[PDB]
RNA sequence: UUUUUUUUUUUUUUUUUUUUUUUUUUUU
RNA sequence: CGGCGGCUGUUGACGGUCCAAAGGUAGGAAAAUCCUUGUCGGGUAAUUAUCGUCGUGCGUGAAAGUUGGUCCGACUCUUCACAUGUCGUUUAU
RNA sequence: GAGUCUAGCUUCAGUUGUUAUCUGAUUGGUAUUGCAUGCCCUGAGUACGUAAGGAAAAGGAAAGGUUAACCGCUAUUUAAACAAAAAA
């Protein structure tokens, strides 16, 4: 806290997200206190970090597979179903409100 | 977010009572759920609930545990609870922006 | 309008990387889709230069992904295309061929003319390494290293140029600082031939150029002849 | 950040519940922590003594609140504090506190580096 | 990967920053 | 079938006098009417806006339709609740 | 005749306000401040004053607010998902 001062601090919580880069690379915890949650994300790289220690791990695949950078199973995701509307003034085309369409039909 | 004082809501306080002593959790919210009735009150709950017991275990068991404690009170079929594991937080990613009032009770 | 206009406008603006195109996204997309399968059918198009230059992006695309053989990628390949005969067209005939292209199977050729009813640049999108192509396409695979080899025995100032590059593919003999002189030993079997698996009769075929040909004389137009339409129809006026 | 007609709750022992804002030195809806503000006090307990119009300064706030190291802080509500001739009305403070209090009222909270 | 304030930085210079114009050519 | 009032004396049941066919009844009452801040109480950090009430400040007025229990509401207004770019203050496709 | 970099002029407000005599071989001879909201700290509990009470010269810093710039960090939104092997 304060070098100064000598002021340590010891803070606890659960992984929630890892932020993976290079340098700017940071891990965010979440944890409890008398009922109220508090989130810190601190940096990977700090020379302010005295001590980092696991109490309690997950490994499992589960964990592997958020930990991975996936890639699009198909390129379907090009169709952009959101934009898919009509417009308030627009001529009416079928049975379709102001609004986006549906695709069941 | 509630600007004067509200009716006397007992199940609401039962039901914050009930989980911050049993499920223990980390991000755990409520509302009274207007979308059942608007001239109906303290009958129905809606929220998000997330703590680490659900860690390692599939929906089906998540839920089950939520509705074994909600039976012990008598207000199994009254809330619409959320939840998901620390861990996939994310996946609540659109349902914390969202508005969340605060009663007196 | 000025002419003045659009350099005034202009001033200042990126360029967009994709064409846009009427209609909605999802209709954009059909459209690219189906002239994909169109231009994989017919082996050259005629297109504007706009569109010849957009086209080209996905027409690489789909010969890339198409070379894998792997489950993943064949998804993807039946993930941009319609009708069988482009599946079986792109499986069977364009597959073998770019065996040996690392990229770049396709070309835009502009024309330098313009549309009699609309006045709009012409361009022409066809396949490298073709029949009846345009132009004639370079060698790859063991053909360039043949063909480069021929350059340097053919003269001093090649021999001077390809020295550095033939080192790599290894045309000049280490042994003793020359260039070999055997060009077939460099010679090894490409995926587009047949593996080894290890007649008296009237009815067999006859050889020729492009497939071969029966011994028996059938009535029969070309695959392109016999199926007509009107082309167009006239619409009488009202008046 | 906090705006004007805001509803926060209180962190002291006194017994109020909750306030809302009156006034703030800010333009734009940014409030951060730290930051003196008046509050009206809509609901109260049947063995409160809070004043009508009591000062306090903001403690926890909702919204990240950026570190001189490049850390952020964040809550899940937001409270304050009463002051009286400089000192806190009451005597606790419920849950932890942000080191960004240059008052020494964060002293009497529980876990400061939580 | 892009844009933006909801983020960050400055609040100094004015003979400074900058600029479309070499002028002994008094009848192109 | 138009409508229905003066002086003066003790807050004033009561006494004098003029006039007339009769000389506002009861109810409502700050009002589809006087006045664009009448006294007090309920709401808000502020209420002259609005409800309740008093019945003086001016005044309306009974099959001219007055008052109104219960029920009823595309009729004014007060006030509560959810979401919300209405907003300080504006962004991206 | 031609290419580059430039002199002069021009530029928000506005002005004409600067250097007698001259350390004798003795550590040397003006120097980038025009300008200005509020609160706090050192000076200071000092000057002042029975008492209550309570200044300036200078610097240092935390909010709020305006202009301009930018994408290293955070927040919102959003796009992309393709060629290392000359055995390919």
């Amino acid at each position: 806290l304060s070098r100064s001062q000598q002021t340590f601090a010891t803070f606890q919580g659960y992984c929630v997200e890892v932020r993976k880069k290079r340098l700017n690379s940071s891990f965010v915890l979440r944890n409890s206190y008398e009922g109220i949650g508090v989130e810190q994300r601190i940096p990977l790289y700090s020379p302010r970090i005295i001590s980092l220690k696991v109490v309690s791990s997950c490994a499992s695949p589960t964990q592997d597979f958020l930990l991975e950078r996936h890639k699009p199973l198909t390129r379907d995701y090009r169709y952009k179903w959101k934009y898919n509307f009509r417009g308030r003034w627009s001529r009416r085309i079928g049975k379709h409100k102001p609004g986006i369409r549906s695709v069941e039909k | 977010a509630h600007k004067f004082a509200a009716p006397p809501c007992p199940n609401l306080l039962l039901l914050r009572k009930t989980i911050h002593q049993r499920l223990q959790p980390i991000l755990f919210f409520l509302k009274n759920d207007v979308t059942m009735g608007n001239y109906v009150y303290d009958q129905h709950f809606k929220g998000v609930l997330c703590s680490p017991l659900f860690e390692g275990k599939s929906y089906k068991e998540i839920y089950a545990m939520v509705d074994r404690v909600l039976e012990d009170i008598g207000l199994s079929g009254r809330v619409k609870l959320y939840c998901e594991p620390p861990s996939l937080l994310h996946k609540m990613k659109y349902h914390v922006r969202k508005h969340w009032p605060l009663e007196k009770g | 309008g000025w002419s003045k206009v659009v350099n005034f406008l202009n001033k200042g603006v990126q360029r967009r990387p994709h064409r846009r195109l009427p209609g909605q996204p999802h209709h954009q997309w059909n459209m690219l889709k189906t002239q994909l399968d169109q231009l994989v059918r017919s082996d050259r198009l005629e297109l504007t230069l706009p569109r010849a230059h957009e086209l080209q992006q996905y027409a690489e695309e789909l010969v890339h992904f198409a070379k894998q053989n792997t489950p993943e990628s064949s998804l993807i390949v039946e993930s941009m295309i319609f009708t069988p005969a482009a599946r079986r067209k792109l499986f069977h005939e364009l597959c073998p061929l770019y065996a040996n292209r690392p990229f770049f199977y396709t070309r835009v050729v502009n024309q330098h003319r313009l549309r009699m009813r609309d006045a709009a640049p012409m361009a022409y999108l066809e396949f490298v390494d073709r029949p009846g192509e345009i132009r004639p396409a370079r060698p790859v695979g063991f053909e360039r290293k043949q063909a480069i080899w021929e350059e340097m025995q053919a003269t001093r100032r090649g021999r001077r140029q390809w020295w550095n590059h033939a080192k790599k593919l290894g045309l000049i003999d280490e042994e003793t600082g020359d260039v070999i002189s055997d060009i077939n030993a460099l010679r090894r079997p490409s995926a587009a031939e047949w593996e080894e698996s290890d007649s008296p009769s009237p009815y067999k075929m006859v050889a020729a150029p492009k497939r071969a040909l029966e011994p028996f004389f059938v009535d029969l137009p070309p695959p392109t002849e016999r199926y007509r339409k009107q082309r167009y129809v006239f619409k009488r006026f009202r008046p | 950040g906090l705006w004007r007609q805001s509803i926060v709750r209180c962190a002291d022992n006194t017994g109020v519940i909750k306030a809302c804002i009156i006034g703030i030195r800010n333009k734009y809806g940014t409030g951060k922590i730290g930051a003196r503000i008046r509050v009206s006090v809509r609901d109260k307990t049947p063995e409160c003594t809070a004043p009508k119009m009591p000062k306090g300064v903001i403690v926890r706030r909702r919204k990240e609140t950026r570190r001189k190291d490049g850390s952020y802080i964040k809550f899940d509500e937001n409270a304050f504090v009463i002051i009286q001739k400089n000192k806190a009305r009451g005597t606790k403070i419920k849950g932890p506190v942000p080191m960004e209090i240059r008052h020494n009222c964060k002293t009497l909270a529980r876990w400061i580096f939580a």
